[PDB]
This record gives C-alpha cells, structure tokens and sequence, in this order.
C-alpha cells in the first residue's frame, strides 16, 4: 500500500460545513491530525493558499470524483489513500450533520477515521481502534488510539 | 457469466443505488454499509439494461458477482466486483 514518503504533510479546508462554527471545524480537524502525529514523525500544517497534499472537503452527491455521497443516511464520508491529485484527500457528506459532540455525526470522530485513511490506513478488525468500519461516538476527552491504530500506523511511518 | 473473472459467489435482493463512473466510462450500482462510516460496495454489472441507466436511481437487484479488473481510482472502504445480474427492478 501507498504511503507518504515525506514527513511534513500539509492539509487545506477547502470549504466549511453550515452545521457548525468554523472555529469548531478547525479545532476538530487540527485535533484529528493532532491523533496521527502524536504516535507517528509526520507533522500536520495547516495552508489556505495553493495545493496542500491533503484536501479537506464538505460536500454532498456527486462532486467530481466518481463517488457520489448518498445524502443522509448511509456512509458519512471517505478519504483516499496517500498519492498525487486526489490522493490523501478527505471528503465529508454535506447530507450528514456534523456535531462537535453527539446528536449528530461527530466531526473530530469521523475525521480521525478518514485521515487514518488519508496517510494509507485499511480497516481494523479491533472493535475498540477508531479504524474500525463501525461508527462509534466516544467524547473527545475519553478518546484514545487503540493499540491496534498504533500499531498499524507505526508499521507505515515509525 | 458477463464477467471475465471467476464467480466468487451469488449476491441476493441487495439494495442500491445507480450511478456512472466517468473514469472508466461504466455504470455501476453503489450499495453502503449501514452504520459505517465509508464501506461502500461497487457492482459494475456487464449486464445493465439502458431502462436502468439512470442517475441516482434506487434498485433491488441480485447477480453472480467477480473480481473487478477495471483500473479504478476507489476511496478507502470501497470495493467493486464485477456483477452479471439475475434481476433488477426499479424501488420507490
Ligand atoms: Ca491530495
Ligand atoms: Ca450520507
Ligand atoms: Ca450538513
Ligand atoms: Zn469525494
Ligand atoms: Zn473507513
């Protein structure tokens, strides 16, 4: 599988969600690759200008990549694995509403999740890593990598 | 079997959604697993009737499914396979 074979990896918003405060999206995507260089040597840069390696979008149904969301209901985003172009880029269903906590889809969650893919990241079989294909709401402060995220993670990068 | 590849097994009364890949030039039938957050199942049938080249149109269909050989730029969580369809019928 692909991985990035650079350490400093940079990320854009290219859009916000209406569902929640632009500060709220910011600190929940900061936090989320916050997650990964905590246990990895990549370190995560926010750019709001030019191309950045890892394009965070909202959108929903068909929005120019041949995966059309599914409005709500269904899945809630998806990311591709490391690469040029597209590669590494995490995309969000608009459809879905995205929360800063429960009640709706959370964020930081579901970021955590698509950016474990964006670095090169498959699915975990451990119920309890965030890799996990399963949804599960977990408060931001009780949220913890599992042993298994690490160790897949670490297999790629260090 | 339509599909290149061998059977791998029989797919019954999936509910999905219909779309075209503009990459490979295909229509395909985009079936979510519930709960997830992005398992997605591709069937690309080498099958489909023109009455079901539709966008976003929703099916109930059941087919013999294979291994996709199309070169496909796919998100993490989604497959394809190949499907030659048994039945299709437009829902809702
Ligand atoms: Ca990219
Ligand atoms: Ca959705
Ligand atoms: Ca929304
Ligand atoms: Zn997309
Ligand atoms: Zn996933």
């Amino acid at each position: 599988g692909p991985v990035w074979r650079k350490h400093y990896i940079t990320y854009r918003i290219n859009n916000y969600t209406p569902d929640m405060n632009r500060e709220d999206v910011d600190y929940a995507i900061r936090k989320a690759f916050q997650v990964w260089s905590n246990v990895t040597p990549l370190k995560f840069s926010k750019i709001n200008t030019g191309m950045a390696d890892i394009l965070v979008v909202f959108a929903r149904g068909a929005h120019g990549d041949d995966h059309a969301f599914d409005g709500k209901g269904g899945i809630l985003a998806h990311a591709f694995g490391p690469g040029s172009g597209i590669g590494g880029d995490a995309h969000f269903d608009e459809d879905e509403f995205w929360t800063t906590h429960s009640g709706g889809t959370n964020l930081f969650l579901t970021a955590v999740h698509e950016i474990g893919h964006s670095l090169g990241l498959g699915h975990s079989s451990d119920p309890k890593a965030v890799m996990f294909p399963t949804y599960k709401y977990v408060d931001i402060n009780t949220f913890r990598l599992s042993a298994d995220d690490i160790r897949g993670i670490q297999s790629l990068y260090g | 079997s339509c599909c290149d590849k061998e059977i791998i097994k029989d797919v019954s009364e999936l509910t999905g959604i219909i779309s075209y890949n503009t990459e490979v030039k295909r229509w395909y039938i985009s079936v979510s697993d519930a709960n997830s957050y992005d398992n997605v199942t591709l069937y690309f049938p080498c099958n489909l009737d023109s009455k079901y080249m539709k966008e976003k149109e929703k099916v109930i269909f059941s087919g013999q499914i294979s291994k996709s050989t199309l070169k496909i730029t796919l998100p993490a969580g989604t497959t394809s396979y190949c499907i030659n369809l048994m039945s299709i019928n437009k829902i809702n």
